């Protein structure tokens, strides 16, 4: 599995969500429905939905 | 469910509680309800690469001879299901057979757009609080359809598509791990959970089943 990074930190709105910090890493569980992708950090093991602009490749 | 009571055990026996697996990192989970003996509605938001479905649960912590444990052979996620607004957070699982008719496991089979203003229920085992842990016990809660002007700050809510539930004075609210659940009004399932606040202040949005009905019949007919 390729790895994702956070650019920048972001506050969830909706329980559906994650939060999360810059430099946080994520397995992508479901990026093919939309451009908010299904993310598990790896941080924190919590799964959510983030706003797909605020990762990259690691 | 937060500001609602335990459910007597198992006076809702469609509630149908999902474990949803990936490969290598934890699980995640959700509700459900038994629409056929083989069929379970939930939310699109809760797929995932397998799903079992335990049945027959009230105490989900602590197995017992009502449970009925079944897996999932088909996921029908709703083709329309967009994540950046989570609208049409609907999906069908069919179940790798049926499930026995009990006193503790039984169907909710359907029968109009309903409209604001009603008193309706909803069962889970969600978080109680924000910060709290999922329930041990399936709670209830009976919870006010809003108009959907109290939905405004969810930019992308459709009142055609969705329901506004919940009086944003009250606490009482669907939140964390009670997404898939029924909201039944008058007996008939009307909503599903789907999303809410982070900070669970009412009201909470949930998907509008009358207009999925067609593709769920579908769906049914088919398989
Ligand atoms: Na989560
Ligand atoms: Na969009
Ligand atoms: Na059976
Ligand atoms: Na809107």
């Amino acid at each position: 599995v390729t790895l994702f990074v956070a650019l920048y930190d972001y506050n969830a709105t909706r329980w559906t969500d994650l939060s999360f910090h810059k430099g946080e890493k994520f397995q992508i569980l479901d990026g093919d429905s939309g451009d908010w992708w299904e993310a598990r950090s790896l941080t924190t093991g919590e799964t959510g939905y983030i706003p797909s602009n605020y990762v990259a490749p690691v | 469910i937060i500001g609602g009571t335990e459910c007597k055990p198992h006076s809702r026996p469609y509630m149908a509680y999902l474990e949803i697996v990936t490969s290598n990192g934890p699980s995640k989970f959700c509700g459900g309800f038994l629409i056929r003996r083989n069929f379970v509605l939930t939310a699109a938001h809760c797929a995932g690469r397998s799903i079992t479905v335990t049945l027959g649960a009230h105490n989900i912590t602590e197995e017992e001879d009502t449970w009925q444990k079944l897996e999932v052979i088909k996921q029908f996620r709703h083709p329309k299901y967009n994540t950046s607004t989570l609208h049409h957070d609907i999906m069908l699982l069919k179940l790798k057979e049926k499930a026995s008719l009990t006193l503790a496991v039984g169907t909710l089979p359907f029968p109009n757009f309903v409209p604001p203003g009603r008193m309706c229920r909803v069962a889970g085992w969600g978080r109680t609080g924000v910060l709290k842990p999922g329930s041990d016990t399936l709670q209830e809660v009976k919870l006010r359809l809003m108009d959907p002007q109290a939905c405004s700050h969810f930019r992308d809510f459709d009142h055609n598509l969705q329901l506004c539930v919940g009086n944003p004075r009250k606490t009482k609210s669907a939140f964390k791990g009670d997404s898939g659940g029924p909201l039944l009004c008058a007996g008939v399932a009307q909503g599903i959970v789907s999303y809410g606040r982070s900070d669970a202040k009412p009201p909470a949005v949930f998907t509008r089943i009358s207009h999925y009905r067609p593709w769920i019949n579908q769906i049914l007919q088919a398989n």
